[PDB]
RNA sequence: GUCUCCGUAGUGUAGCGGUUAUCACGUUCGCCUAACACGCGAAAGGUCCUCGGUUCGAAACCGGGCGGAAACACCA
RNA sequence: GCCCGGAUAGCUCAGCUGUAGAGCAUCAGACUUUUAAUCUGAGGGUCCAGGGUUCAAGUCCCUGUUCGGGCGCCA
RNA sequence: ACCCACCCGACCCGUCUUGAAACACGGACCAAGGAGUCUAACACGUGCGCGAGUCGGGGGCUCGCACGAAAGCCGCCGUGG
RNA sequence: GGCCCGUCUCGCCCGCCGCGCCGGGGAGGUGGAGCACGAGCGCACGUGUUAGGACCCGAAAGAUGGUGAACUAUGCCUGGGC
RNA sequence: CGAAAGACUAAUCGAACCAUCUAGUAGCUGGUUCCCUCCGAAGUUUCCCUCAGGAUAGCUGGCGCUCUCGCACACGCAGUUUUAUCCGGUAAAGCGAAUGAUUAGAGGUCUUGGGGCCGAAACGAUCUCAACCUAUUCUCAAACUUUAAAUGGGUAAGAAGCCCGGCUCGCUGGCGUGAGCCGGGCGUGGAAUGGAGUGCCUAGUGGGCCACUUUUGGUAAGCAGAACUGGCGCUGCGGGAUGA
RNA sequence: AAGCAUCGCGAAGGCCCGCGGCGGGUGUUGACGCGAUGUGAUUUCUGCCCAGUGCUCUGAAUGUCAAAGUGAAGAAAUUCAAUGAAGCGCGGGUAAACGGCGGGAGUAACUAUGACUCUCUUAAGGUAGCCAAAUGCCUCGUCAUCUAAUUAGUGACGCGCAU
RNA sequence: GUGCCAGGUGGGGAGUUUGACUGGGGCGGUACACCUGUCAAACGGUAACGCAGGUGUCCUAAGGCGAGCUCAGGGAGGACAGAAACCUCCCGUGGAGCAGAAGGGCAAAAGCUCGCUUGAUCUUGAUUUUCAGUACGAAUACAGACCGUGAAAGCGGGGCCUCACGAUCCUUCUGACCUUUUGGGUUUUAAGCAGGAGGUGUCAGAAAAGUUACCACAGGGAUAACUGGCUUGUGGCGGCCAAGCGUUCAUAGCGACGUCGCUUUUUGAUCCUUCGAUGUCGGCUCUUCCUAUCAUUGUGAAGCAGAAUUCACCAAGCGUUGGAU
RNA sequence: GUCUACGGCCAUACCACCCUGAACGCGCCCGAUCUCGUCUGAUCUCGGAAGCUAAGCAGGGUCGGGCCUGGUUAGUACUUGGAUGGGAGACCGCCUGGGAAUACCGGGUGCUGUAGGCUU
RNA sequence: UCAAAGUUUAAG
């Protein structure tokens, strides 16, 4: 009682009933499987972003004032 | 039934082309892959450490990791019904920059040039591409000489 | 195969590399008062015949050899199991084979 | 056809990868005998079935050739 | 796996920590007209392998490799 | 809707089967009977009550139970889950 | 990004009735059916999956306890027949 | 019990009958009860003392939810194509290119031979056949190939994008990198089509067969076995007299 | 089935029943008996093989071999030791126990066969007989006979797939 | 002797088992776990008891570095020395070698020869390959230790790459001033925790021999033994071509080397139909049909004088017997 | 014009033979005390500067081989999709689109980056 | 106070 051994006959049709959907690309993918020494470092970089905030805020305020002076000169 | 061996059926794939065996020329090794660089994998027989699997030969993908002398690279692989974005670590020698993207970057750069200019002018320019249209009305001048008559030629058996 | 009787390799307890004494491993005697054996004996007791299975279908013809790496530096002497691939010949320190010589 | 084994001086056989290839008979040459036989003393003789391989090295280990010989070929 | 034999010169076997025994076989001397048979001598042991104990080991010790009779069998 | 005529169409159902009108099996005919149930355990869905709670059992107090072996209540209201 | 529990690596300080092979923390990885202003409990209905006779009908068997030698098998007792 | 046939033991014997355990177990036969409406499969996956069965994926249904806007004011997705750009070693072709096969003559004491004929013998003369070589020549290859298609497989075609300004790092470093953060500045970025996304429960199925083209075994087969698509199976209707 | 031939047993026995008993059957028996096998009247014979598998005989001369008992160290559970029954092994017997019972070469003044000789081999190598039988594949064997004609029958032959 | 333990012996008796695939089964194979090339239709993926082969190992270096070299083969030379010993020059894209099958890869190497070595060590995760996108095995990139080597850049956590391997349970060994060993404490013991090893080749892993003709049950046309279908290799019958035979002359009658057909009175293939059964060989009896014609009717041919004859045409009307085994 | 050092792409750069090379370079070259290493100062290492372009190296040459690039081969071979097209089959023709490879014949025969010379 | 030792033109 020998059988049919293998096939792929109806399979393509089966696959395409529900698409063959491309893998859902999100923005912001994970950092799983990234070279550890990188991740250590970038973690540390994130950890101390809050240090040197006041300087950054002051710089942004100076930039905004320069923009306002430029728009007043234009108008 | 077939063997599941890793390198089965890569007699021709991983085989350096005719009169290009030997030393791997160094440019290969000394060009930089950042994150998010689109990259087309293509196995190479010489360098056997860090070879990608035969399925990803030909496939292109983006870089997500950069170790010392290898580069993690997300590629799409189909599997019967479902496509799986999956991440492989290939040693540099089996990898090139995919020029696919560069023609697009050139076109964006051209649009930005043509958007900065032609704004102060006022004349808005065609930015989108457009498919090769029907080839327009035009005259053909049979200058003096008439067209050449072409009889089909009579059969004869050569061999 | 041949392996040498000394081996400068890692010693967990010290932390460094260090010379170890090598020797091939063997099974110990089988307690009699391990939980298993005790469990088997008082199952196997009474009537019923044999209760657990008996393996009568040997396939392979060799064991994975295991070295027992003992650290040489005293105030340590930390032993350690170190497996090697299968082989139906093994020895320790059986000469150095000699390149470029006469065979007779 | 399957699986198995064996092909070694003229004959029948030994042979554990490194041999002058073992033993017996046969053969030739002496002697002994009137001669012969027996007997005694010497000698000569192997394509190790065939080809290719592995091996530093194959008569053997491995593959195929040409031969030879056992067992199986059942239920209708 | 557990107990124990044996491994000694071509062969079969003795050997009580201080030229390795016997017999056969091997090769030169007698005997033979010669041969065989038999008598005399000679040559020939990695004492299975390695380490130790020991002043000294063929033996004691341990450990292997065998090699056989019995026991034995939970991935 | 009863009968009859004519033209056209039209093979016997059930079933296993890649394939049944089958030279595959079951079936003369009619009546009545005749096969996805209940319990427990889980899961997800849905509806209702209450909500950091929720809960009801088991027990107890209220009746001779006509309807009740219900209904109601309980610092037991929470031992406990 | 953070926190908890396991686990490793590295490190420097604290605590006291009992100063100790005592106790407590830190930084960085990594395992967890975790936390990160709660969603459960009870009841009812449905579907599915099981355990039960378990959709219905179906063996050849297996076990326990009993009834039979009025047939037939063989022995014995006592009669009959050729 | 047997003068032995597995004979006989109440029409029952290679283990009697009766009742119970018992509704014994069955991956196997058979059957399985009203109507309409909507959706609608599979015979392939890996694992299995698995191959008449299960498991797991797939294909189905059901329940939904989150958004979208024909309410003059759309984003994303596709069994297409286009424009870029990679991949390929099949058809073909080739063998005066490698590998292997293979015909013929021209040329060559290459080598050397074995056989000759004329030579004592002599690369002497003359032939010859061996292998080798110098140009040529005949025909070949699923497990050869310098070449090399058609059809085919990836990517890409923008707001998650560009372009400025500045901060963080224990990484990296002559200075710089590279990454990560804040803060502003800029909009339709090929064709054609269409509303998308997402999560739970989930049955049946896991004997398939047929045709175009490709294709392996076989002399072949209404044979066995794969690929691709479409069928039949689940499906009537016109035609092919008849008919999956 | 008679006849033949083996085997066990002298009774606290052989053989056998039974769940058990100072139980029972043979047995109201005693080797001219009871029990267990084979062969199958008479006649005439009954070859060789004890290597294999069985059965049996002997047993400190002795490898292993259990529980108990004996010693040992240990705080004790314990472990280690020596000790050591039958049975295996070791050594005899047994085939009217199960059974088994050969292969090359060369050789005789025509050829042919081969008395004869050479080997290689087993535990022996199929003896007496008997045969294409109820046993022989090839096979409708060959020769004779029986028939006009015989894959049949009988008598011979023997090389006998596989007496 | 009885009672209770121990070892032996025990198809007298009991219970049970006696794989799978498979052009029916059995026998044979292993296509049952792996790997190369092909099949395979130029991504990947793909079947058969398709083809050609390999695997259950091997290596203290044949692993790791660094240095230096250059291999196969050939030519021309040189005492003994010849086709082969050793030395020397030249050519040499690899035609060698790299443990093994095959494919790829490899030349101031991945080959050979030296020098020093243990990266074949200790430890987290990520990924790839089979994939269900679970395991195992095998691999890839990192990261943290401790080392090796090199002047150094670097390279190295086994073998240039593609195969060489194994769960739960149990056992054993190793590891930490570790946990538990339960009313508390000390010590043995045992149990845990984490990593090796002892194996399941039917290789995701039962512990397992026969027979049944005395047989039984559930099923199966998923599967054999008939017929009938397809097929026609094989069997049978028939052409074409014409080298030959036929004293002579290819073809009266034949016909090699080749080639094209038909037939289903052979046998194979095959497995569609039937396993809730289509009565399984022959003979006898009886009818009918076919022609590929033995005889008979009518004819063409001859190597037909006659007689006898073969060869061919129309043709199946009528016949085609009695016996021995 | 050109070279040296380190190079990128790796024959338009290779191979064979022939010719020519100012200056600086590159070399050959001459030595072995030290360093270093050899059977051997041949190579390797080191100290030099008397010769010379002979050789390497560069540039050129050859109706050169090779390689690179066009044509031709050829709209041929092959091929996507199509037909109740043909043909007994084997196979072939058409439609719809895509389209190769030898032989044969031409042309070409290194480009170029960084740093430093020379031709002042 | 007993090892083994077989054979001999047809050619007068
Ligand atoms: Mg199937
Ligand atoms: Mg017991
Ligand atoms: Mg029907
Ligand atoms: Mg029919
Ligand atoms: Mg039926
Ligand atoms: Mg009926
Ligand atoms: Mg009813
Ligand atoms: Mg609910
Ligand atoms: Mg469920
Ligand atoms: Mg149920
Ligand atoms: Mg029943
Ligand atoms: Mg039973
Ligand atoms: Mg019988
Ligand atoms: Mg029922
Ligand atoms: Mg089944
Ligand atoms: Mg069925
Ligand atoms: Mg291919
Ligand atoms: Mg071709
Ligand atoms: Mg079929
Ligand atoms: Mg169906
Ligand atoms: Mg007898
Ligand atoms: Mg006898
Ligand atoms: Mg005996
Ligand atoms: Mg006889
Ligand atoms: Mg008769
Ligand atoms: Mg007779
Ligand atoms: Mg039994
Ligand atoms: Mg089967
Ligand atoms: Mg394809
Ligand atoms: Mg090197
Ligand atoms: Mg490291
Ligand atoms: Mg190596
Ligand atoms: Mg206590
Ligand atoms: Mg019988
Ligand atoms: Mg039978
Ligand atoms: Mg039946
Ligand atoms: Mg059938
Ligand atoms: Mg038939
Ligand atoms: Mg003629
Ligand atoms: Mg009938
Ligand atoms: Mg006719
Ligand atoms: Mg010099
Ligand atoms: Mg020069
Ligand atoms: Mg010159
Ligand atoms: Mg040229
Ligand atoms: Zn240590």
């Amino acid at each position: 009682a020998k059988s049919k051994n293998h096939t792929t006959h109806n399979q393509s049709r089966k696959w395409h009933r529900n698409g063959i959907k491309k893998p859902r690309s999100q923005r912001y993918e994970s950092l799983k499987g990234v070279d550890p020494k990188f991740l250590r470092n970038m973690r540390f970089a994130k950890k101390h972003n809050k240090k040197g905030l006041k300087k950054m805020q002051a710089n942004n305020a100076k930039a905004m004032a320069a923009r306002a002076e430029a728009i007043k000169a234009l108008v | 039934t077939n063997t599941k061996g890793k390198r089965r059926g890569t007699r021709y794939m991983f085989s350096r082309p005719f009169r290009k065996h030997g030393v791997v020329p160094l440019a290969t090794y000394m060009r930089i892959y950042k994150k998010g660089d689109i990259v087309d994998i293509k196995g190479m027989g010489t360098v056997q450490k860090g070879m990608p699997h035969k399925c990803y030969h030909g496939k292109t993908g983006r870089v997500y990791n950069v170790t010392q002398h290898a580069v993690g690279i997300v590629v799409n692989k189909q599997v019967k019904g479902k496509i799986l974005a999956k991440r492989i670590n290939v040693r540099i020698e089996h990898i090139k920059h995919s020029k696919s993207r560069d023609s697009f970057l050139k076109r964006v750069k051209e649009n930005d040039q043509k958007k900065k200019e032609a704004k102060e002018k006022g004349t808005w320019v065609q930015l989108k591409r457009q498919p090769a249209p029907p080839r327009e009305a035009h005259f053909v001048r049979t200058n003096g000489k008439e067209p050449e008559l072409l009889e089909p030629i009579p059969y004869e058996f050569m061999a | 195969v041949n392996v040498p009787k000394t081996r400068r390799t890692f010693c967990k307890k010290c932390g460094k590399h260090q010379p170890h004494k090598v020797t091939q491993y063997k099974k110990g005697k089988d307690s009699l008062y391990a939980q298993g054996k005790r469990r088997y004996d008082r199952k196997q007791s009474g009537y019923g015949g044999q209760t657990k299975p008996i393996f009568r279908k040997k396939a392979k013809t060799t064991k994975k050899i295991v070295l027992r790496l003992e650290c040489v530096e005293p105030n340590c002497r930390s032993k350690r199991m170190l497996a090697i691939k299968r082989c139906k010949h093994f020895e320790l320190g059986g000469d150095k084979k000699r390149k470029g010589q006469v065979i007779q």
